[PDB]
């Protein structure tokens, strides 16, 4: 208990769990807008797509890519 | 040989920890040293653990405390074992150098450890000061204030002393900074007092409620008072236990949890309990100069108590009146904390004098005279002529 | 000091919360910070206390979020940089009524209101000080005091003169429970939701008070058994002496 | 007692006992003494007060 | 007898500093463990005395540095001292170790000494690498941020290891103020085993450069090494007062001014000047887990040196080869370090692991080979049959 | 990489401060201070340098007084608690143009301006750098080079595209005491006061390395004579060696 006591101590506080978190709106970032956020320390890129990128991004043949994946 | 004699690390642990050759009629009032060193332990461990939270900013350094308080995970755990810890430290120190008092353990041979004894004594009250400083409250940044305006009564030099010590021109973020930084050094400097402390002890070994030499029945240090001393730990442990968990803030002083104001003064500045009887020593004399040296000779006087004790018999064990003037000693100096924490005020004033009076009447006339008249008494008693 | 400079003494209410044993009772301080929301938020800040915090101990998830909704705060700029405000959420703290010392002191005749958030652990007394504070106040002080104009008269505050006015009145809240919200109730109320701000570790630093005397308990009377079990060759030892033969 | 030693002759088997009594001591004390808690302050609660609220 | 062998305190300081037996013979060699000792002091004394200034937050490290070098009065010389003299502490311990490996001091009987010494070494590092995250720069933010994402490489645990080492999810407030902490802390453990490192040397007295026993003609320690200590003390002032007040910056890297920015990646991300050789080793293994294993490895293979050393002459003195592949394996160390300022490319990888190659062969197959070849031609240059 | 990202190796100008004993320049920095006014300070801060550094090393007291209430700072708020400002005083630090980093990038195409309190210091070559990457914008890039539009060329910057544009022409600024204020003037002037912004204690430094470099110097001499004089009781022993009788 003392050891649990003395090392759980150093963990991540209550208030940087607090923050773990972001909320962001899909209503209100526009399609032709990219968002840059620092969320968790580290940045986060967030678009919204139309359905022709949807397409652009689904039929590019995976010998393309050094790392193949689907975009579901 | 066995191996924890041949080698050279765990002689040292032999030596001192399994097979010292201790008195085999030593009480339970021979083990403060070893529950001293377990708090000094927890001092140091739960103090770098907190430690690592703490931001040591005038403006931070409040809501860092709380910080850990509120959102460090059993941090609450961490400041109380800390802050009651400090005053179990005191405790267990006061009722130590009791012990030593009493069986007349600072006699010869034992001067060189009853000195190392009193400069661990000046540096713990140095670190605790330093560390309740530290907290940055109301009782904290007050009296920080009223310590170093002490320390500015020194003539033709002092102004200047305190412009050093402050860092600044009054209690401010240098204060704070400069009073962590040597709040986390001290201790390091009280552990390395406290292992030439344990040398000094180990060149002639602990004495014993007797007052006699304990040559003849030794038993070792391994399975005996090791046991002995894990019953004090886990009784020490209990009641540490209880005066965190149950009621923390009893020892305290409910201002320290009002942040730190310049303007503000409070209606009653007292430090924390124990350097209450400090306080009344330095508060009963009607000048600074003078009422900051009595301060430091009320520690010091400690210093010139082997060269007064005139009896030549070891401890106060078998004698009527010094264990009786002894009590008076002990009552006193609860009696001088007591009037610290009170007021300014008729009858406390006058009161004050006289039990700082008896403090020095002790320590410097009453010792020597009883002594000497109990030596005498110890003669005709059984020669006849 | 007289008894009128020292302020007189709170006595010993019988709080739900005391004892080594006992909780706090969630449900008064639910009705607590209704109390608080209603009539103190107006002139006293609460400024460490996040609102996290009320998460699964006086309120739900979606009912602290929609209360932090609400308040507006400092979000960072836009791509211009100016500043733009957005609703809270469960990670920031309660905001205070006013945005500086100054207009505290201005709004309030000088006085500065102090931060509730460690109120009850800061005086002496605590909760029963905080209580008899509340419900204290005479309708005229008493004959022969000469009140300063503009501060109040109640012999629990240390002088007999405080800035504050008498602020709790018969029902001047409704309670989301329905019980009666007299004076002395909504004062209660408010004590233990304060005793909770001061002190939301209570509950489980009782607990593990509990698992940790009972722990220290039992080792201290084993250690007690095994102590004078490994001293028991040295308790009963003796020893007989027969002189020697004095030839030698 | 009995002739019972393979609990106490051999050290190992007998550290491993100690440490297999403490491994189950943690979980039975800590869910015996969190339902004591509970039970009594039944009606004080978020528990009690989450059931209370419809 | 004299004063200084009865008093208790003064006789560890007679007998390690004033009539400790030194063997007649020691060149300079034997001086750096002096100097060690006074740089070591230099270090904690610049430490404390400049984080009295220090605020360990991480919107406020690199303000409060920065503060220290402009509103501090002699707070450039501070800085400017503690970098620069752990850039020699540094310096100084590898010559120590060096002579160490050259003049055979890790074979028996000194193994707890040469064991002591590579714990000591390993914690240095821990200290200099705490101290250079606790001024958050860039440098300092992204090493902290490589070195902890290989603490992650750790099959199954490593990841909660790096969220506990964070506290956090990336190198933040926490994770700079534990930092300070433990930075603070682990110098006086490097003090006790400082202390632990003489014990285990006083019990068989130093080594000398021939190999053969020094019990002949000893002479003590005082006045002769005394002098001879204080003429490397006063060239260590001199060199580092060139280095401190002429060039302070030319041992830094000048990205460390760049105040931390975790969105903004440096374009060459290098440690500071001493842990290159080890950060080459860990870049030339092309895996994460085997990178960390063989970069604890180069140090614990210091540890399995002197069960390797098949040579029955103590030291390289009287060897051709062994001197010889000594000074393939010391500018070997060199290239190492430059290896590991080097960007990741051709044919700075290949050189990497074959450099890495030549540092563990030489610790564990080209020195008991060619021990055993300089045994059999020192015995059949002499024996005829 | 190659020498294109590496960026161009900036030489070895022959500056008035190199040397273990020359010191700065005070004129040059008095009139790179005013090209910093008149040129950088649009769009770079300088938050690290107070106003009080620059009496007694680049302007007197009542000039750096004038210049200081020229700005406006955060007053502590008047008593109705409304925020108000004043003018700057002695103790105050030298303010950006730019109340953010968002209002930087919004109004420098993304590209954030660093800070020049440390610039001379943060980056490797210093003052020839400094200098180079001012002087060194070509009147058209070479041949195969698309550089992305709001992007301008000098090779002394690491990856040849800087967001800079070429700030120093003949003759913008005039200088107080007539000096011809070209283009190199003017960066040799600021490389002197930014070397003055980084390191403000390098004559001092200097000087006190002159008084410790010599005191150990001497101290080092002597120590090796005492060396040598006490060891010539040991360096001189002689050893002869009779072999004993081999009877006992
Ligand atoms: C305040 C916060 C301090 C925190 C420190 C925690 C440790 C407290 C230490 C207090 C202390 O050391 O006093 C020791 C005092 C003298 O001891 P002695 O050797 O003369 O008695 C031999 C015993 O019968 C041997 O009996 P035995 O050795 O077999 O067991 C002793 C006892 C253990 O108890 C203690 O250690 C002190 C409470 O086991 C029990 O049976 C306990 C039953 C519940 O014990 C006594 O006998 C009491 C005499 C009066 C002392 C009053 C103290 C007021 C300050
Ligand atoms: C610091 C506090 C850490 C506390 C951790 C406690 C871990 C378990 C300790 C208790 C334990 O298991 O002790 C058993 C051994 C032997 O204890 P023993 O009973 O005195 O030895 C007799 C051995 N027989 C003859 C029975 C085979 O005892 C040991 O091996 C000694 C371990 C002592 C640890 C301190
Ligand atoms: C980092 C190492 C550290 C060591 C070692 C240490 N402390 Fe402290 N101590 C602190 C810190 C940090 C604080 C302030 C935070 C707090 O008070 O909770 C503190 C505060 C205190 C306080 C005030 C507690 C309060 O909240 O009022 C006291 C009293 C104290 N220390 C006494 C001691 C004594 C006595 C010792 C050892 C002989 C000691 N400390 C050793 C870190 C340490
Ligand atoms: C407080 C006690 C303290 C001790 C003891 C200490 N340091 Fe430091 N050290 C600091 C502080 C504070 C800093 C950060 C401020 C700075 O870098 O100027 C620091 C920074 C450093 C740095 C980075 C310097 C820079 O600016 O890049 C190094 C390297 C370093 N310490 C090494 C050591 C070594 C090696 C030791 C001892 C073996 C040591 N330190 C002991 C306080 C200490
Ligand atoms: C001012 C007096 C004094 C203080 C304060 C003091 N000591 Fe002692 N200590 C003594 C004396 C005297 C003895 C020996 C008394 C005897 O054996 O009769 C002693 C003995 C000891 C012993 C041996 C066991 C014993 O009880 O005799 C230990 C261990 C010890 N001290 C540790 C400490 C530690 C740890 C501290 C605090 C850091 C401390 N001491 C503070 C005077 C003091
Ligand atoms: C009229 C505005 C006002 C309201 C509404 C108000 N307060 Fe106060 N309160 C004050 C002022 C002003 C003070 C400062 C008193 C002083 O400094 O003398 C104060 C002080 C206090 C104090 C500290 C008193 C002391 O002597 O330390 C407490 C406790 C307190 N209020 C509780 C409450 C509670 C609970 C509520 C909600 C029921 C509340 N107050 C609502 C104005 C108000
Ligand atoms: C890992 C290698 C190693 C490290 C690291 C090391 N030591 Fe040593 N040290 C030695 C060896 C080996 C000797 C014995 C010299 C010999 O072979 O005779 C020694 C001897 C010494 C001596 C005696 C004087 C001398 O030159 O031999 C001192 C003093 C000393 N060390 C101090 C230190 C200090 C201080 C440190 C760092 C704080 C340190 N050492 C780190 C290996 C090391
Ligand atoms: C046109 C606006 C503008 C003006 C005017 C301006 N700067 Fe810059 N400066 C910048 C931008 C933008 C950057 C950073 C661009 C980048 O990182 O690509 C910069 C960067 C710098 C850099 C460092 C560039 C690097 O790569 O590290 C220095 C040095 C510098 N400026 C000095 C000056 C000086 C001196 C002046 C005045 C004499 C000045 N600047 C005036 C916009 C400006
Ligand atoms: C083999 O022959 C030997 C040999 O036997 C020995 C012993 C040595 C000598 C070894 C040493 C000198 C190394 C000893 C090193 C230590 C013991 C490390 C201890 C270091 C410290 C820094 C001690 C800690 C002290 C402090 C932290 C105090 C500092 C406090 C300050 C500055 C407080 C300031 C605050 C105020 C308010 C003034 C040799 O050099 C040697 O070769 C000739
Ligand atoms: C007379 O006979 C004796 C006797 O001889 C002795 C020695 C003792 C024992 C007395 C003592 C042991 C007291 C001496 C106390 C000390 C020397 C204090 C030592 C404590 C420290 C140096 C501090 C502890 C430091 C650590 C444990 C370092 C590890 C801490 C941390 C925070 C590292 C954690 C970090 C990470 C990343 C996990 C007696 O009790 C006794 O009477 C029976
Ligand atoms: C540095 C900190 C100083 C703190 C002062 C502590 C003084 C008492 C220390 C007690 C150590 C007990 C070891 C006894 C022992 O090993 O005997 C061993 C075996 O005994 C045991 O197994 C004891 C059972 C386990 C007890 C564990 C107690 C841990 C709680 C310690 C709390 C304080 C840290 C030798 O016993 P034997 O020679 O009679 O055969
Ligand atoms: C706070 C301490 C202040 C200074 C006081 C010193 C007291 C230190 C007490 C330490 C007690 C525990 C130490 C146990 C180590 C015993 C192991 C041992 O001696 O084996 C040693 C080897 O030691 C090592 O390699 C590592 C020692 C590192 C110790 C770091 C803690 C065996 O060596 P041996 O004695 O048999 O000699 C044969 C020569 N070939
Ligand atoms: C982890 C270890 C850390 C380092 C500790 C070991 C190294 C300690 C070296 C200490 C050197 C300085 C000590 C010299 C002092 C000698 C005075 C003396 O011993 O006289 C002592 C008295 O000492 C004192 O009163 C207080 C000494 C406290 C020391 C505080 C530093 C008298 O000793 P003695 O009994 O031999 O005298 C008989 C009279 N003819
Ligand atoms: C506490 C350990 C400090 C050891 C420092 C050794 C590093 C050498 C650089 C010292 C520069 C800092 C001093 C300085 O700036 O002075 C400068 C003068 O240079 C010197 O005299 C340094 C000579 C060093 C002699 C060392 C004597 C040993 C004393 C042991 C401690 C009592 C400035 O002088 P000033 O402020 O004008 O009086």
């Amino acid at each position: 208990s003392t050891v649990e006591t003395f090392i759980s101590s150093m963990t991540a506080t209550a208030d940087v769990l607090a923050m773990a978190k972001v909320e962001v709106n899909l209503a209100a970032i526009p399609l032709g807008k990219n968002v840059v956020v620092k969320w968790q320390g580290k940045p986060v890129f967030i678009r919204h797509r139309t359905p022709h990128e949807i397409q652009e991004a689904n039929s590019v043949d995976m010998s393309a890519l050094k790392d193949p994946q689907t975009d579901a | 040989m066995a191996f924890r004699k041949s080698n050279v690390y765990l002689s040292l642990v032999n030596s001192y920890i399994i097979d010292s050759p201790q008195p085999s009629s030593i009480n339970y009032w021979w083990n403060m040293g070893s529950l001293l060193g377990l708090c000094l332990v927890i001092q140091i461990v739960t103090g770098i653990f907190m430690a690592m939270h703490y931001s040591s900013n005038i403006e931070l350094a409040f809501s860092s405390v709380e910080h850990i308080m509120r959102d460090v995970h059993n941090g609450y755990i961490l400041r109380y074992l800390h802050a009651n810890g400090a005053s179990f430290f005191f405790m267990v120190m006061f009722m130590h150098m009791a012990k030593g008092l009493y069986y007349g353990s600072y006699r010869s041979p034992r001067v060189t450890l009853w000195n190392v004894g009193v400069i661990i004594f000046i540096l713990t009250i140095a670190t605790a000061f330093l560390g309740y400083c530290c907290v940055y409250g109301q009782m904290s940044h007050w009296g920080a204030t009223v310590i170093t305006n002490l320390f500015s009564a020194i003539p033709f030099v002092g102004n200047d002393i305190v412009s050093w010590l402050w860092g600044g021109f009054s209690v401010s973020n240098p204060t704070i900074q400069r009073f962590f930084a040597l709040h986390y050094l001290v201790p390091f400097i009280i552990a390395a007092m406290v292992i030439m402390h344990l040398m000094a002890l180990h060149i002639h070994g602990s004495s014993n409620p007797l007052g006699i030499t304990g040559n003849l029945d030794r038993i070792p240090m391994h399975s005996y008072f090791i046991f002995k001393d894990l019953v004090t730990v886990f009784l020490f442990m209990l009641i540490l236990a209880l005066f965190v968990f149950y009621s923390p803030n009893t020892l305290g002083h409910p201002d320290n949890y009002i942040p730190g104001n310049p303007l503000v003064t409070p209606a009653s500045i007292v430090p924390e309990w124990y350097l209450l009887p400090f306080y009344a020593i330095l508060r009963s004399i009607p000048d600074k100069l003078l009422g900051v040296i009595t301060m430091f000779a009320a520690i010091l006087v400690l210093l010139v108590l082997p060269f007064t004790d005139r009896s030549v018999v070891r401890g106060n064990t078998f004698k009527v009146l010094s264990k009786f003037f002894f009590f008076i000693f002990v009552f006193n100096f609860v009696l001088l904390g007591q009037i610290g924490a009170c007021h300014v005020e008729v009858p406390y004033v006058l009161m004050g004098q006289i039990a700082t009076f008896i403090y020095f009447a002790y320590f410097l006339i009453i010792v020597p005279v009883i002594s000497t008249i109990e030596n005498v008494l110890f003669y005709i008693g059984r020669v006849n002529k | 000091m007289t008894a009128a400079e020292h302020g007189l003494h709170a006595p010993a209410y019988a709080w739900s919360h005391n004892g080594p044993f006992e909780t706090f009772d969630h449900a008064s301080i639910r009705r607590g910070y209704q109390v608080y929301r209603e009539v103190c938020a107006a002139c006293h800040s609460l400024d460490r206390v996040a609102w996290r915090t009320l998460v699964g101990v006086s309120h739900t998830n979606e009912e602290v979020r929609n209360m932090a909704e609400e308040f507006e705060y400092d979000d960072e700029p836009d791509e211009q940089g100016n500043p733009k405000k957005r609703p809270g959420k469960l990670s920031d703290y309660i905001p205070g009524p006013y945005p500086n010392e100054q207009a505290a002191r201005a709004a309030n005749q000088g006085a500065l209101p102090p931060d509730l958030s460690l109120i009850v652990k800061a005086r002496h007394g605590g909760c029963d000080y905080i209580f008899s504070l509340l419900t204290g106040y005479p309708d005229e002080p008493p004959a022969g005091v000469a009140l300063p104009p503009g501060s109040n008269y109640n012999p629990y505050f240390p002088g007999g003169s405080i800035a504050m006015a008498r602020v709790l009145f018969d029902d001047m809240v409704e309670y989301e429970d329905g019980t009666p919200a007299t004076t002395s109730q909504m004062a209660k109320d408010v004590t233990t939701f304060l005793n909770w701000c001061a002190e939301p570790e209570h509950d489980e630093r009782k607990r593990l008070g509990l698992k940790t005397v009972i722990i220290l308990s039992s080792l201290y009377l084993l250690s007690i058994w095994v102590k004078k079990f490994k001293w028991a060759g040295i308790k009963t030892r003796k020893f007989v002496f027969n002189p020697p033969k004095p030839r030698k | 007692s009995s002739l019972y030693k393979t609990f106490f002759k051999r050290n190992a088997v007998f550290v491993g006992t100690i440490f297999a009594g403490a491994f189950v001591f943690q979980t039975v004390f800590d869910t015996a003494i969190t339902s004591w808690y509970e039970n009594h302050n039944k009606g004080k609660l978020w528990k009690d007060v989450k059931a209370r609220i419809a």
